[PDB]
């Protein structure tokens, strides 16, 4: 997604589902390829110790200035209107640079961004509608004009622009926990195996304390860890080497 | 990426029709309403009408029962049909993309319309050269004045373009059927009559051509 | 028909202070949650262009210097800093109620600092004075305000039948005002008198400008 080809409009997200897999949030803090890197409540380097059923990636392309307006209990036209967040809010909001990307010679005029609705929407929903209302008390009923807004408006990504008008790449990353088992977690980071030596152990199934040697048991390939006849972690298998 | 250039209007005598061609290009025509207005026209900023977006038209008080707006999504502009031009209707017309909230966001280029009963007039060029023992004060100016030209525009230049630092160009001044047209380039002292500067006028609104040197 | 009062007229605002331009309006209100209405700015060289449509979003093409708020009948506009680039003339558009016109126009001068303008004035050659006419004109370019009387006097009777200004406003790439007089003449009236005095009265200059030239000077 980061080095994707090129972003939707900011209510017609491209949602990457993403599923059946780990991610280090940790490394993307670091990376120094990030404009902006902000999350709320939820720590970055808290999300590799904590596993989450569904995550979401709302790709969308905003303006320099409306960085501040994309956050949970903030208004502005396109958080009420076209990204709606929730006051419970406990995914991240990162941002980069586009504008030698994403912008085109004269302006960049394909990206919209709806103005008004007839309701509020609810968090995390998406809609692609294209409904026409009126304005005052006289109504179109279709072709708009005398006094009929267009919902709709282009947004202006040139490439000579201010730094509040560049079209800046912004991923809003979300998260959630249901009755459902976890499908995305974090990568555990590995250290160095040390053997014959009276030291602790964390394996991926089951961890404990105890000198681990080499032997002659065989272990089946769907298992990692074992146990003897009182019920004791008394063998295990390494994840890495079999 | 926005054109909304105008061509074809000349010189148009009262009492009669033409319609205004304004070329849509660089985006969709029909996804926009392209509105009109005027430069000028004595007053300041006056709006004339309003296109939809391929549905009827919207116009103002004064400007309803003569004028009138076609769009044609094919060949990708929209005309604007006047009818009844008297003197009144010499101003600069312009096309502008609609917005979101019914607002202009990008304009064009437009034309020059001018009606009058009054024909063509060809400009009478007489550039401003000093004296030989003519002085000044820490500054010396060069122009051309194109007096008693008609219509509009006329382009003056200096040796096809070689003064452009301090360029200063004077509106038309609107008069009795004429117009008048100023200069002044910030030249050094070494100008006249040392360099041969000789300062270009062409009016291409009656095809006339009078160069005369400094 | 709605009258969109625009006040005041002209303004006088320097450089990074605000300006504050008034727009009164009576219908309509209340489209989905707001009344506002847009504001331009037209330039006497260059066609105009949107600053900020309904008074609380950002518009590209133009900084974001430009911003403002109202109530639902008077509207205000707030230029802050003002920039060498601001010295045009700002109109709002209703967009609530047909007709959709503009107001009548606060043209907004920077106030800079006062200065004199050039002294020049430049008498036709002998080949334009073969077509029988004359074109004598004087220079007054780079002052400061545009309060300025220009008039043609002739030592040997004043003449203010065939004459011309060309009141330019402030550019955008320069400062200061430009103005040119023109002197429409004939080759008789040209060779009448040999001294030809150009006057002109400025608020800097309280004195009168005297700037004389020879018609030998050919």
């Amino acid at each position: 997604v980061f080095n994707a080809t090129r972003f939707a409009s900011v209510y017609a997200w491209n949602r990457k589902r993403i599923s059946n897999c780990v991610a280090d949030y940790s490394v993307l803090y670091n990376s120094a390829s990030f404009s902006t890197f902000k999350c709320y409540g939820v720590s970055p380097t808290k999300l590799n110790d904590l596993c989450f059923t569904n995550v979401y990636a709302d790709s969308f392309v905003i303006r320099g200035d409306e960085v501040r307006q994309i956050a949970p209990g903030q208004t502005g036209k396109i958080a009420d209107y076209n990204y709606k967040l929730p006051d419970d809010f406990t995914g991240c909001v990162i941002a980069w640079n586009s504008n030698n990307l994403d912008s085109k010679v004269g302006g960049n005029y394909n990206y919209l961004y709806r103005l008004f609705r007839k309701s509020n929407l609810k968090p995390f929903e998406r809609d692609i509608s294209t409904e026409i209302y009126q304005a005052g008390s006289t109504p179109c009923n279709g072709v708009e004009g005398f006094n009929c807004y267009f919902p709709l408006q282009s947004y202006g990504f040139q490439p000579t622009n201010g730094v509040g008008y560049q079209p800046y790449r912004v991923v809003v990353l979300s998260f959630e926990l249901l009755h459902a088992p976890a499908t995305v977690c974090g990568p555990k980071k590995s250290t160095n195996l040390v053997k014959n030596k009276c030291v602790n152990f964390n394996f991926n199934g089951l961890t404990g304390t105890g000198v681990l040697t080499e032997s002659n048991k065989k272990f089946l390939p769907f298992q990692q860890f074992g146990r003897d006849i009182a019920d004791t972690t008394d063998a295990v298998r390494d994840p890495q080497t079999l | 990426q926005v054109q909304l250039k105008q061509s074809g209007p000349s010189l148009v005598q009262p009492s009669q029709s033409l319609s205004i061609t304004c070329t849509v290009s660089g985006f969709s025509l029909t996804s926009y309403g392209v509105h009109w207005v005027r430069q000028s026209p004595g007053k300041g900023l006056e709006w004339l009408g309003v296109m939809w977006r391929g549905g009827n038209t919207d116009y103002n008080a004064a400007f309803m029962s003569r004028l009138s707006i076609t769009k044609d999504n094919s060949k990708s502009q929209v005309f604007f049909k006047m009818n009844s031009l008297q003197t009144d209707d010499t101003a600069i017309y312009y096309c502008a993309k609609n917005g979101g909230a019914h607002a202009m966001d990008f304009w064009g280029q437009g034309t020059s319309v001018t009606v009058s009963s009054a024909k063509t007039t060809p400009p009478s060029v007489y550039p401003l050269a000093p004296g030989s023992a003519a002085q000044t004060n820490s500054m010396v100016t060069l122009g051309c004045l194109v007096k008693g030209y008609f219509p509009e525009p006329v382009t003056v230049t200096w040796n096809s373009g070689s003064l452009s630092s301090g360029v200063h160009t004077f509106p038309a001044v609107l008069q009795s059927d004429l117009y008048t047209l100023s200069s002044s380039v910030t030249v050094p002292s070494s100008t006249w009559p040392s360099e041969t500067v000789t300062c270009n006028v062409a009016h291409p609104a009656s095809s006339t051509k009078v160069d005369k040197k400094i | 028909n709605i009258v969109l009062t625009q006040s005041p007229a002209s303004l006088a605002v320097s450089l990074g202070q605000r300006a504050t331009i008034s727009c009164r309006a009576s219908e309509s209100v209340d489209s989905y949650g707001n009344s506002f209405l847009h504001w331009y700015q037209q330039k006497p060289g260059q066609p105009p262009k949107l600053l900020i449509y309904l008074a609380s979003n950002l518009e590209s093409g133009v900084p974001a210097r430009f911003s403002g708020s109202g109530s639902r009948t008077d509207f205000t506009l707030t230029i802050d800093p003002v920039e060498a680039d601001d010295a045009a003339t700002y109109y709002c558009q209703q967009n609530n109620e047909d007709p959709f016109t503009f107001g009548s126009g606060t043209k907004l001068e920077i106030k800079r600092a006062d200065a004199a303008p050039t002294v020049s004035i430049f008498p036709p050659s002998s080949e334009q004075l073969t077509s029988g006419g004359a074109s004598v004109v004087c220079f007054l370019n780079n002052f400061y305000p545009k309060d300025i009387n220009v008039k043609w006097k002739i030592d040997g009777s004043e003449r203010q039948n065939g004459v011309l200004n060309s009141w330019t406003d402030q550019d955008s790439k320069d400062s200061t005002y430009s103005m040119s007089s023109t002197l429409t003449l004939t080759k008789d009236e040209y060779e009448r008198h040999n001294s030809y005095t150009c006057e002109a009265t400025h608020k800097t200059s309280t004195s009168p400008i005297v700037k004389s030239f020879n018609r030998n000077e050919c």
